């Protein structure tokens, strides 16, 4: 089967650069296609028959290539543009897909925004408490969250999830599960957060305490 | 000549009156023989079916009677042929186009009731015939009828009438107004020379001739396909490589036509007795086969829509194939009245089909149906033999209504029409006309 | 003109299931239909192709009747079962109309997907859990509730805010596995004005388990 | 001349290699052509609409930037003919069958670039004219083309590629092969002489042009209609009455174009400049009433599928027939280059329509729907005004896909072109040479 | 097969509405005009009017304003017909019709099998069955007669059958007479004099408007 | 609108045998269709545009007729024959069906085999006494049935019922229901049926005696 190899893998831009992915035929293939998957999102037919748009496809787009080697770009990409690109082709039989270009965005800088939950209500009567911190719209994506209980500092039961870049404004958001059983939680009283971002040189640190 | 075209030009398109109405009269007389003359056939097939019922214990009777039933139905019409008009022998079609050139006549009083009743036996005791050849002279003849009966005087309503009548004969026979008057316009007029045909009085005699058979036929299609699937511009190229197999065997097949009118011709030497014999046994064959494999006998109508759609394997078309080559000569070149127009399309869509089954497994990338190319082949031997492409055309148009293939359609045909031309065939119709004009000169 | 895919969620190793596409939209006949599937994170992979009458029926090389395509043009309706399930199976599964245009053929429309998990584990429903801000209501322009949708399998579930109403200033987040079962979150801010002064509930629905939970967000008095 | 007859019998259809070939690239390029005139024209009404955009505030300066923006294009297309070309006025189709009589030049040197970019002009800035006129001239010329550049002998070719440059253009223009042919051997060749134009070179150009028009259109087609219903064989005598109004009118509406051409001459006595500004008020005039009333306007192929499926009401088909017989005969008559062939169409449509949804309220019995009304009267001011009706038959059923209505159709174009004959008309196309033909002569 | 399968009939009070449905199987349901016709009890067959595939154009025979609502579903592939302010005039079986035509002239091309409505204000009542039994001195001959009365029930239908239907021969079942807002009816079963009382003989009677299912066993008097 | 008047309202007539009924209308009327009903059943498009039959139709059916007069006609009647027969006309609008024409087999005369049931006890204990009378399997349909209590004729309280033509013997039936309270019914004792048929001058009286 044609084996279709697509180029970075993985590359980040800032709105206004012009932008060019790659996908490459292990033999000749012709009129090959993209589809445009954006996060949480069906892949979407976007370029077909190697270089013709989709209606409702801005200009911006452009496809070309033939022979082995085909790229679709972005002349002046945008901040929507974040999502993972697919090409195909189907001028040979099975058709195939190339792994994929993701496209990440670059921005200017933004600061997490805190927000700490206690255990519910309905939550305790099952025997279980979650702490929950919610960290949202930062920028860059590298952030550290820090769990101090009574003022020491928890290593043990903490998970963490970070959201795909959002898709118009480009940052990211993440959340931090400490997980204790209904007595655990109990047997102390201060739970506090710590997020830790370029945007600052001091913690931002949330806080509550169970009495 | 400035002079004599501005006189002209602001004197274009005024047919006589009397031209036009008659036109019409000639039209519905057609439609109703047209339309007579395909109950007949109907009712004559059925007799034949009911009979085999009465004796469907004992195989061997079973296929006696219906060898003997369709060989008595034969001999009938050869002999109407060869006793009162020699004339209505084949198709008819090469006889009508010699009287438009003034080089036949055309005799109604003698060819009217030999060729209907006589296609009636053909026909009807299922020999590999069309109904077309029968409808055309049958018309034409009708045509010059009403010019006599109405003395009506001068070339242009000579040649008029005698034109509607044919192009309501091939439109009754196919329910196809339009390849009517395009087999006129292309294939049957005078092919060298001006003519006082009016295009307007054609039109109004294959209405007429086209509402009489749908008054007694409508809500059943003659060949009912369906809609089938559109075809990509990628899948061009396919069409005109068909094409060219049509076109390298359009002119082969005319060869053994002719041929075989000669080859059979020695058989009887052109005793009356002998070639009435002759057509008994090729009549029984005919019905014979149309019991113990029907797809290699009769019209050919009933297996185009399951050709079509792609219910036969590759080895049945072979098979069906080269026994309706076979099966087709034998009727035709024999001398019996009756069209090999018709006979055309089915081997022309079980051609098609086998090079779609072909394409289909070759191809998988381009998502073909076996149909499209057995819709493209249809037209595709008349185009190559005949060589009226746009006729043919415009007729499996109408009879299919799948225009979105349109492109496909007029690509193996060309791709027809352009090998024979350059592998040295010649249009069928013209090369019997010719033959025959040339026994009336030695 | 929509595609909606069904049937998935769990089945046992060794095992088989059926995935229905319920095509309109559309005149369904007359368009050859396909299925594509996307394991975890990664791409897309062709499983085969159903001509409008199923003349013809391809597939990419599986083995015996791994796979069976087959479409009820009668019902809009196209199908997939798979047999002899094994890890590999485990994928989200997109139906997908087919078209072209030169005639190099393409996925015209495709479906949101179903999502298939081979495992042996049990369906379970979720838990959830309103997030509403603790004794300090230390209000700012705005205010950040969430949910906490814990204990299901298998993925996925869908968390909306007032049906959708509250579109803007929602993040869900990828769940996370542990002890085989999944827990995530879901966040919405809303004006201060806008709560408790009116109603804020999360709505999560896990089709697995055929399970629609509604929880509202109260603040803690 | 039996033993003559014998002789050519046995020599039909030997189109010699030569044309064949030849035919094929006059076919592509003609195609190409029409794709390129197609997309430019479309192209300048799009920058007029962006335009109105800029200006959507202010209703008169709206409305005066539709006028000027129009006025100025057209201007610029009836400059370009007086000046270079003055045969590339009008549709050029009356002109192409002249050439066929060998009775008026092929300047190619000078049409294919006044032809072109003078239709651009008028076509662009939204008048009331048709694609074909241009399409057939313009593939008359590159016939003629390239016939000189290959320096190609002897009447055949000539009347071959000439011939089927000019097809090629009506099937591009319309995305319509068979109509291509049909034209040719219908209308366009010698009316009153043999021929030995090559039937089976003409087809190979139309196919060539149409698959060029197919490389750059597929997945849209130029009027969809649908599907609609049947016709029973009780209803038919309806679509006959309807072909009779199509026949008495046909040629009254042939006297007005004529007339017209002679009135408007008046107006500027024959000068380039009064010429010039006259056509530049009749641009300005349609690219106004595009905005103001779009229906009274343009090709009018937009409008066809609405008419036809009962969407507009009788009060507002009326305005729109009359409204366009009127911007129809000032686009046409004026001399600006391009078709009334198309316009017919859209004239045939309404009509159609007008007689359908009476033949609804008054026959509830027939269950009729005023659309196979419409298809019939398509075709139907073709077949009585310039009197082609098996070229209007069959160019409407490849444009709408209505192989069921072929009857009521037909029943229509003939009805149609038996009244305009019986009423003492003739074929437009034919008394636009005639007329053109007694001017090259009585200035002797 | 091509299939018509109308619903939604039953029991409404005067002046009450209803909505009629109507299932179309096993063709091209668009393309084809529709139509509803009603029988009233022992009449002639009534036209209520027709749709055309696009509802554009929807006639309804010479009656009222907003008495009949002809609509069309032509992706449910289903017709419906409301009726309002009903009257008992509108009690009538009610049929679906698809429309054709030969030359021209509109015929009722296929039907479906009807459904019944019953415009009353009288109210549901389950059916009280009794055995027929003959007399205690009963001739006892060849062939012996026996029944079942099935007492005061509304509305129609009821249906009997005897031993679940292989009692096949020899039984009739007679129209239902209202009388006093109730219908009457009786079973009739004829077998040989071997049959019974040697074996059981029992009718079974269904009323489903009641959802009552009874069966009753026929037994010698005395 | 056009009224369109069927003759024989009813008829009979026996098997293998010429029958014909007709169609009449207030105007002028054009291609006729007629359809066939058996009770239970759907009409059946049976004949069209006056003279065609439709599909499966035996060809002992045919039609004719012109202007305002037309007709059916079924040379040699089978018995599945028997159905009633409607006509109809949409050359004008609206369109009207015909009232119908009954058709029914003839056959030989058969006399009433009658039968005599008391109340069921089941009955009497809720107060109700009802005495049926079965007057099974006879032709033609006319007859008569009289009830006797203690040999005084009595006329109240009492409805009949007829069935359709039976299916298989083509005979009729008709039962008579004779209602009172118990009280009534426990005042006498002998109850007679007396079936007045065609097939003879002498009822057949059933009866019984509760004493
Ligand atoms: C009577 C005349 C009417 C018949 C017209 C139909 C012509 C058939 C062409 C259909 O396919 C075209 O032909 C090219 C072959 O010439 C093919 O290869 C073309 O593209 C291929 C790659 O797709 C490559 O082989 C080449 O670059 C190029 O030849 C390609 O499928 C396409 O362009
Ligand atoms: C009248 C004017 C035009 C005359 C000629 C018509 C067009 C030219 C012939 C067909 O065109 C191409 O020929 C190529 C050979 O050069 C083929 O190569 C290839 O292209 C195929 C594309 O499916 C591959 O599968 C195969 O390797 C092979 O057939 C290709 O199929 C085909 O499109
Ligand atoms: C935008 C540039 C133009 C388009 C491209 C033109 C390409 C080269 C052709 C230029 O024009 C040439 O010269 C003459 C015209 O100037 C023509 O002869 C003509 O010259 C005379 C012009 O007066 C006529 O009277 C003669 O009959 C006739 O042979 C000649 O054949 C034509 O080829
Ligand atoms: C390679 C790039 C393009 C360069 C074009 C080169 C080919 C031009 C050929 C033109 O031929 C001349 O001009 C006329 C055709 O233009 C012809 O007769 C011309 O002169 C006659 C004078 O009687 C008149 O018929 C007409 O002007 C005309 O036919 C004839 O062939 C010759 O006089
Ligand atoms: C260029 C060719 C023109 C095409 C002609 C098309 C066919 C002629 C019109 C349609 O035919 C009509 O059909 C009517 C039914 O719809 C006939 O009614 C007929 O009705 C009765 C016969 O049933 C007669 O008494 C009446 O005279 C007669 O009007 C009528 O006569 C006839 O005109
Ligand atoms: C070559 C063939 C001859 C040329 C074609 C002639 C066409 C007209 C001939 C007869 O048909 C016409 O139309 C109706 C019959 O179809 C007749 O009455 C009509 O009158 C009513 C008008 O309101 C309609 O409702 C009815 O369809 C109908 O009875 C009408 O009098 C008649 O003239
Ligand atoms: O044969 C009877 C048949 O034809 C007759 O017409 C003549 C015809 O006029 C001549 O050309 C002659 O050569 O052939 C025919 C027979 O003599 C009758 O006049 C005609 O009425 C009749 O149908
Ligand atoms: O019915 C026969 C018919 O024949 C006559 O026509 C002549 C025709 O005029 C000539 O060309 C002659 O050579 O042959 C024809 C034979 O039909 C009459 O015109 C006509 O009155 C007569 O009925
Ligand atoms: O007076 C002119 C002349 O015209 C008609 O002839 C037609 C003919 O029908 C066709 O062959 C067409 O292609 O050429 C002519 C166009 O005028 C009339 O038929 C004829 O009587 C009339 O004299
Ligand atoms: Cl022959
Ligand atoms: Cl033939
Ligand atoms: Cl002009
Ligand atoms: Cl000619
Ligand atoms: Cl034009």
């Amino acid at each position: 089967d044609i084996v279709l190899t697509q180029s970075p893998a993985i590359m980040s831009a800032a709105p206004g650069d012009k932008v060019t992915m790659t996908c490459s035929a292990s033999s000749s293939v012709s009129y090959i296609h993209w589809y445009q998957q954006k996060s949480g999102t069906s892949p979407k037919r976007w370029i077909y028959d190697t270089s013709k748009l989709t209606s409702g496809v801005p200009v911006r787009f452009s496809g070309s290539g033939s022979g082995t080697s085909y790229s679709l770009t972005i002349n002046t990409m945008e901040a929507e543009d974040a999502a993972t690109y697919y090409c195909q082709q189907w001028s040979s039989h099975p058709q195939t897909f190339g792994g994929g270009t993701k496209l990440e965005i670059l921005r200017a800088d933004a600061a997490p925004t805190v927000s700490i939950f206690p255990p519910s209500s309905e939550q305790l009567t099952s025997g279980g408490a979650s702490v929950v911190c919610f960290l949202n719209n930062f920028y860059p994506k590298d952030i550290n969250v820090k769990w101090k209980i009574d003022g020491s500092e928890r290593q043990n039961g903490v998970l963490n999830s970070w959201t795909d870049q959002d898709s118009k404004d480009s940052t990211y958001s993440m959340s931090s599960t400490l997980t204790l059983t209904k007595d655990e939680y109990e047997r102390h009283n201060s739970y506090t957060c710590e997020a830790t971002h370029k945007t600052s040189t001091s913690p931002i640190v949330k806080s509550f305490n169970r009495a | 000549r400035r002079r004599q075209l501005i006189r002209q030009l602001l004197e274009r398109d005024k047919t006589p009156l009397a031209i036009l109405f008659m036109a019409a009269v000639v039209g519905t007389l057609v439609g109703l023989a047209a339309v007579a003359f395909d109950k007949g056939v109907a009712w004559l097939q059925n007799q034949r079916m009911g009979a085999l019922v009465h004796t469907a214990d004992n195989y061997p009777l079973l296929l006696t009677v219906a060898f003997l039933c369709s060989a008595v139905l034969a001999m009938f019409g050869y002999f109407l042929v060869r006793k009162y008009a020699p004339e209505a022998g084949g198709s008819g079609i090469p006889e009508i186009e010699g009287a438009l050139e003034d080089q036949r006549p055309v005799r109604w009083w003698r060819v009217l009731p030999v060729k209907f009743f006589g296609g009636l036996g053909t026909l009807g005791g299922g020999m590999v015939l069309g109904r077309e050849g029968p409808t055309v002279q049958i018309g034409g003849n009708i045509g010059r009828m009403v010019l006599d009966i109405f003395r009506l005087k001068g070339d242009e309503a000579r040649h008029t009438l005698l034109a509607t009548g044919a192009a309501a004969g091939l439109a009754a026979a196919f329910n196809a107004p339009l390849a009517g008057i395009l087999f006129i316009i292309e294939e049957m007029r005078p092919q060298f020379r001006y003519t006082l045909i009016s295009i307007k009085a054609v039109f109004i005699g294959v209405i007429m001739s086209t509402i009489m058979y749908r008054i007694f036929n409508h809500e059943v299609a003659l060949i009912d396909v369906g809609k089938l699937s559109d075809a990509p511009l990628n899948t061009l190229w396919l069409y005109l490589i068909l094409g060219i197999i049509f076109g390298i065997f359009g002119p082969i097949f005319n060869k053994w036509v002719l041929g075989m009118q000669d080859l059979l011709h020695r058989v009887h030497g052109g005793n009356i007795t002998k070639w009435v014999l002759m057509g008994g046994a090729i009549g029984g064959l005919c019905g014979l086969l149309g019991f113990v494999a029907p797809a290699t006998s009769g019209g050919g109508f009933n297996l185009i829509p399951i050709a079509t759609a792609g219910n036969f394997s590759m080895g049945m078309l072979v098979f069906i194939f080269v026994a309706r080559v076979i099966t087709t000569l034998l009727c035709f070149s024999s001398g019996a009245p009756g069209g090999i127009f018709a006979p055309m399309l089915a081997l022309g869509t079980v051609l098609g089909t086998a090079f779609g089954m072909v394409a289909v497994e070759l191809f998988p990338q381009y998502h073909l149906e076996a149909g499209t190319f057995a819709i493209a082949g249809m037209g595709a031997l008349l185009a190559a033999s005949i060589r009226a492409p746009l006729t043919g055309i415009i007729l499996v148009l109408e009879m299919t209504d799948n225009y979105q293939l349109i492109l496909p359609m007029i690509i193996t045909g060309l791709g027809a029409t352009l090998l024979a031309q350059f592998t040295g065939g010649k249009p069928l119709y013209s090369a019997i006309l010719a033959r025959t004009l040339a026994k009336q000169e030695a | 003109v929509r595609l909606l895919e069904s049937g998935g969620g769990l089945v046992q190793p060794g095992g088989s299931l059926k995935l229905s596409c319920a095509a309109s939209g559309f005149d369904y006949s007359r368009y050859w239909m396909s299925w594509v599937r996307q394991a975890p994170g990664k791409g897309l992979k062709w499983i085969g192709e159903i001509n409008p009458v199923s003349s013809t029926i391809n597939y990419t090389p599986s083995l015996k009747d791994k796979f069976i395509i087959s479409r009820d043009n009668a019902k809009d309706t196209l199908y997939l079962q798979i047999s002899k399930v094994r890890s590999e199976d485990t994928a989200l599964y997109y139906c997908a109309r087919l078209y072209y245009g030169y005639g190099y053929w393409y996925f015209d429309v495709w479906g949101a997907g179903t999502t298939v998990t081979v495992s042996s584990a049990k369906t379970t429903p979720p838990s959830v859990y309103p997030l509403a801000p603790g004794s300090a209501a230390a209000a700012a322009s705005m205010v950040t509730l969430g949910c906490l949708v814990k204990g299901y399998f298998p993925e996925p579930v869908t968390v909306t805010w007032n049906s959708g109403s509250l579109a803007a200033g929602v993040h869900t987040f990828p769940a996370v596995l542990q002890a085989a079962l999944y827990t995530l979150s879901s966040s919405v801010t809303v004006p201060s004005s806008s709560w408790p002064s009116e109603t804020v509930t999360c709505n999560v629905a896990h089709p697995a388990s055929s399970t629609k939970v509604d929880k509202k967000i109260v603040p803690r008095a």
